[PDB]
């Protein structure tokens, strides 16, 4: 039943930060943790228990750590409007960061505070008693959210064999990026987390970036702007874990219903609509899934095959109006399988309204939609950093700096092997 | 990551670091006294990263030097522990800051050095500011950086070291005691600003028209060059805040870690700076020989890494398209093997008397011009063997003088070749 | 060895001793191991009495050392104005060219001593003449992007 969250890094921790404000507005919590609406346990068995404890004084704790080699941005979070929200043994910091480098996160500073995260998590671990997994947020760039994400979901593989971890990616832009070495880090990682994740959701921070500017006009979007509509999207992939549906109801069934091929296990989303503060149906946002500039990770779905759909809906949306829109799609545009897979679109409706914070950029809109479609067309996206990748190992610049924090220069050469493999993979499969 | 040891030696390296002191202490908003009178949020924000009172560790063989520290405006709030002096001075031998006079004086220094370190909560590294044409400055600092390099082999080496050029100073053998240092400085710093006096001589006399520079108009370039390359480290930011970042960005290959500082717009000691900049005018900058403070040129060479910061009120919507433009209009400036190698910072506090600023710190292939030119004059003089027993008589072989002159020999070469290098 | 001791003697800069070495018949133009002359130490280090002392003397003032420097070569290089010009005055060849292939005009420009260069300019030095690598001294004020130097080196 119960899911634990694992925001790590800089990116991990503010997007968590977005996602759990979210979370409380959505099921009518207040920022000390009070729930004017449930009852003390009771009575710990309901839909959003999932995802939040029950003390007995009534306050609804989030099940989630949050861990960064700095303290700078999770000292904000103890803090701040949420400070009451969180159990201090939840926010775990030490001194010195990664430094943008994969092998500090890793292997050098890493290893000095692994122990102390594993702990602070089975102390949550023994709070829950049907864990299903945990759901894993952070960076691709970032040498945290590189090195000592891969080396956690590795320890996590070993302590919590037989349980599903899903991940929300942050994949890096040169409009937002802070180092160099970004592309290193990002293949660094996907190779030793590969078998380790049973689900990844890549977060493409110029797709995201683009929407803010094109559909909330924002000239020149910070990481508060970004956030929050990454939130939204985190908010439509696990309300059917919060909210007690139909479809993607445990973390197994993201695997069975979107990875049906374990090494390529990374879903597009794209969400709709977008509106900025200044109604669509059923069929227009719907027909809004399937135009790339809502995509959360840019790459042309056009040019590839899918591997399995999934529409989630939230608000005043019925039934009868989804197959319809979804009949027209199915037949408008041109929407091509693998021959081996159904074919078919799994539908999951929530009822309420979707959820914005006060004072965000998103206009409150009756109805919204988050498809997640496995396509080969997220390849692009993997391309795309092995080309930026092969430009610098060429030159071997800036190797040195990983080499000199316990990681060996082989481990670059078996990273991007096994990314050229993933390449194929994806090549095989849209054939 | 949080705070940065200051060191200043020999002459040069005390009236840049002063200057520094007093550039940042107006800044932050600290008067001499060491007391806050400022007005922001933002300057206190990380004052522990230079502060603790200055971190700063004064020294010269040089006595005289005490002096002239204490006697300026901000002398008053150093530590006086923090004051290292012999009784000598080297006389532009870097032996005698090498092996002998400064060999004696060193463990002194380094007392100082650890009595300030383990007060630390987190150590940043170093931070050195000196020149590399005399004895002091030169040859015990490089000293220095060995012995800190190997006490403290996990923190940063960074240093501001000053070029002599014969505009300057009209000593021969600051050519060999130059060499000597770049020496000691390819394998010990993690990173260097080069500083040129021969281009801040240029600038001072061709474009602030200054028919007789002298070391303060010298000393005003440097110090808003210093204000500049250090803004990140200073006030709260996500983009190389601190010396490790700024390292990992900036280093692609360990012995290449030389800068080419630049920064606009050029000002004169008093002037009056009218009419502010605007952004594509500070931007273009970048590539303009004549705002950077290592007489080389950047249009002479490719960026391998650049970082650029932005100080005072403006667009970062503007900053940001002119940036990629000045990127994609002069890509082929840019090595192609190193993608998105340009990074930019914005701070909303611009330095004093300005109101709005450009610096740009570029890890360039063009910087072989300077270390070209200091060659040449330690090649010239070599050959005929002038001085050397100075140096000899000090303990040091002429093998060592050798082995210097083929290392910077081949950074030369190192840079060539990048310089030449094909993404193909 | 009187010659020996002339030459610690003009390179040490006690005039007073190289009177007296001289006085007890010194070789003046002795050479030490490479070469070089009492005038060759003497116009290196900047001691300009010994300097014209020796002239007086019947030094040669165009002696090379096996690395064919002349006292001119070397006066250029460390910047000894007033000994550049004793030099010249004493016949000195401004147009010598040494193993290196650089002249006196060489060495001044390459160290930045300008007013030396004007001085070796008005005594005819060739601006044309090249050192092995091809380059001449306005070449080094080119490459060397030395704009003060150009400028005096075509006056
Ligand atoms: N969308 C989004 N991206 C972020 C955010 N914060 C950082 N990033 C991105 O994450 C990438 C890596 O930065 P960080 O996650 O902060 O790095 P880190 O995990 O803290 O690791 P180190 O700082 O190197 O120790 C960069 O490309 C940023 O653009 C955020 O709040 N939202
Ligand atoms: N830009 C600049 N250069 C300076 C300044 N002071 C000295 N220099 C340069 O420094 C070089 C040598 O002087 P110093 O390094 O200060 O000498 P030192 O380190 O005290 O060593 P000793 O003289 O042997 O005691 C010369 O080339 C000078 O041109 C200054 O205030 N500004
Ligand atoms: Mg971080
Ligand atoms: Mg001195």
């Amino acid at each position: 039943r119960e899911c634990i969250s694992i925001h790590v890094g800089q990116a991990g921790v503010q997007i968590g930060n977005a996602c759990w404000e979210l979370y409380c507005l959505e099921h009518g919590i207040q920022p000390d943790g009070q729930m004017p609406s449930d009852k003390t346990i009771g009575g710990g068995d309901d839909s959003f228990n999932t995802f939040f404890s029950e003390t007995g004084a009534g306050k609804h704790v989030p099940r989630a750590v949050f861990v960064d080699l700095e303290p700078t941005v999770i000292d904000e979070v103890r803090t701040g409007t949420y400070r009451q929200l969180f159990h201090p043994e939840q926010l775990i910091t030490g001194k010195e960061d990664a430094a943008n480098n994969y092998a500090r996160g890793h292997y050098t500073i890493g290893k000095e505070i692994i122990d102390l995260v594993l702990d602070r998590i089975r102390k949550l671990a023994d709070q829950c008693t049907g864990l299903q997994g945990f759901l894993v947020f952070h960076s691709f760039g970032g040498g945290t959210g590189s090195g000592f994400t891969s080396l956690l979901m590795e320890r996590l593989s070993v302590d919590y064999g037989k349980k599903s971890k899903l991940e929300f990616s942050i994949y890096p832009a040169p409009q937002v990026s802070t180092a160099v070495v970004e592309p290193y880090n990002s293949i660094l990682t996907t190779h030793t987390t590969l078998e380790h994740s049973d689900c990844a959701f890549m977060v493409d921070n110029e797709a995201i970036y683009d929407i803010c500017r094109r559909n909330l006009d924002i000239e020149r979007p910070t990481y508060t702007n970004l956030n929050r509509l990454i939130s939204q999207i985190v908010s439509s992939i696990t309300a059917s874990l919060r909210f007690d549906g139909a479809l993607n109801v445990d973390l197994t069934e993201f695997q069975t219903n979107l990875v049906p091929y374990p090494r390529i296990h990374f879903p597009l989303a794209t969400y709709a609509p977008v509106i900025s503060a200044e109604q669509l149906s059923v069929a227009e946002i719907t027909n809004a899934c399937f135009e790339p500039a809502n995509q959360m990770v840019k790459c042309d779905p056009r040019h590839g095959k899918y591997m399995a759909c999934c529409l989630l809906y939230r608000g005043d949306v019925v039934p009868k109006d989804v197959n319809a829109a979804i009949a027209t799609i199915k037949t408008k545009r041109s929407i091509q399988f693998v021959d081996w897979c159904p074919t078919g679109f799994k539908v999951g409706i929530n009822y309420q309204p979707p959820t914005v914070v006060p004072g965000g950029d998103l206009a409150k809109v009756q109805r919204a939609v988050c498809m997640l479609s496995n396509t080969t067309a997220i390849a692009e996206a993997w391309a795309r950093l092995d080309h930026k990748f092969d430009l610098m190992y060429a030159k071997r610049a800036f190797v040195h700096w990983y080499v000199g924090e316990g990681m060996e220069e082989g481990e670059f050469s078996e990273a991007r092997e096994d990314m050229a493999a993933l390449e194929k993979d994806y090549e095989e499969v849209g054939v | 990551m949080r705070e940065i040891v200051h060191i200043q030696a020999g002459q040069c390296g005390n009236q840049i670091g002063a200057k520094f002191w007093e550039v940042i202490s107006d800044e932050h908003g600290i008067d001499p006294t060491g007391s806050y009178h400022g007005d922001s949020d933002l300057q206190l924000e990380r004052i522990n990263v230079y502060y603790n009172v200055p971190r700063a560790i004064l020294v010269d063989l040089e006595p005289g030097t005490m002096d002239s520290v204490r006697s300026g405006p901000f002398g008053q709030i150093f530590r006086p522990d923090n004051f290292v002096f012999g009784q000598s001075g080297a006389g532009n031998n870097w032996a005698k800051g090498h092996y002998t006079e400064g060999a004696e004086l060193v463990d002194s220094v380094l007392d100082v050095v650890r009595k300030e370190s383990e007060s630390c909560d987190c150590l940043q590294g170093f931070q050195l500011t000196h020149s590399l044409g005399g004895g002091t400055g030169s040859g015990m600092g490089t000293l220095l950086i060995s012995k800190i390099r190997e006490e403290y082999p996990d923190r940063i080496m960074n240093t501001f070291s000053v070029m002599p050029s014969p505009k300057v100073s009209d000593t021969v053998v600051e050519p060999y005691n130059a060499t000597l240092s770049v020496h000691q400085l390819v394998e010990n710093t993690d990173e260097t600003y080069s500083i040129d006096n021969e281009a801040l001589y240029d600038i001072c006399f061709r474009t602030l028209k200054l028919t007789t520079p002298t070391y303060g108009d010298l000393n005003h370039l440097v110090s808003a060059t210093m204000s500049g390359v250090t803004t990140c480290l200073r006030f709260p930011g996500q983009l190389n805040a601190d010396l490790r970042k700024l390292a990992v960005n900036m280093v692609p290959f360990p012995r290449l870690h030389f800068f080419m500082p630049g920064f606009a717009p050029l000002t004169s000691r008093g002037s009056q700076q009218y009419r502010a900049l605007t952004v594509p005018e500070l931007t273009q900058q970048m590539f303009d020989s004549k705002n950077m403070m290592a007489a080389c040129d950047p249009r002479h060479g490719r960026y391998l890494t650049v970082a650029a910061i932005f100080r005072g009120r403006m667009s970062m919507k503007e900053v940001d398209e002119q940036m990629l433009n000045v990127q994609n209009k002069n890509s082929s400036y840019f090595v192609e093997w190193i993608p998105n190698n340009v990074k930019t910072a914005v701070c909303d506090i611009p330095p004093r008397g300005l109101k709005m600023s450009a610096t740009f710190i570029g890890n360039s292939t063009a910087i072989q011009e300077l270390f070209k030119r200091i060659s040449e004059q330690f090649t010239a003089m070599f050959r005929r063997k002038a001085f050397l027993h100075w140096y000899t008589g000090e303990g040091m072989d002429e093998m060592e003088f050798t082995e210097a002159e083929s290392n910077m020999n081949d950074l030369v070469s190192e840079y060539q070749q990048y310089q030449d290098a094909t993404a193909d | 060895d009187l010659g020996k001791k002339l030459l610690e003697a003009a390179r040490a800069g006690q005039d007073d001793e190289v009177r007296i070495l001289m006085a007890n018949g010194a070789d003046v133009n002795a050479t030490d191991a490479s070469g070089l002359t009492p005038l060759h130490l003497a116009a290196t280090y900047g001691h300009l009495e010994i300097v014209e002392v020796l002239l007086k003397h019947g030094a040669d003032v165009n002696a090379i050392d096996i690395m064919g420097s002349t006292p001119l070569h070397l006066a250029a290089l460390i910047g000894h104005l007033e000994i550049v010009e004793v030099l010249l005055k004493h016949g000195a060849d401004v147009n010598a060219v040494d193993t290196w292939g650089d002249t006196p005009l060489h060495l001044a420009a390459i160290m930045g001593h300008l007013e030396i260069v004007e001085v070796l300019l008005k005594h005819g030095a060739d601006v044309n003449a090249q050192d092995k690598f091809g380059k001449t001294a306005f070449d080094i004020s080119i490459d060397n992007g030395n704009e003060d130097l150009a400028e005096i080196l075509q006056k």
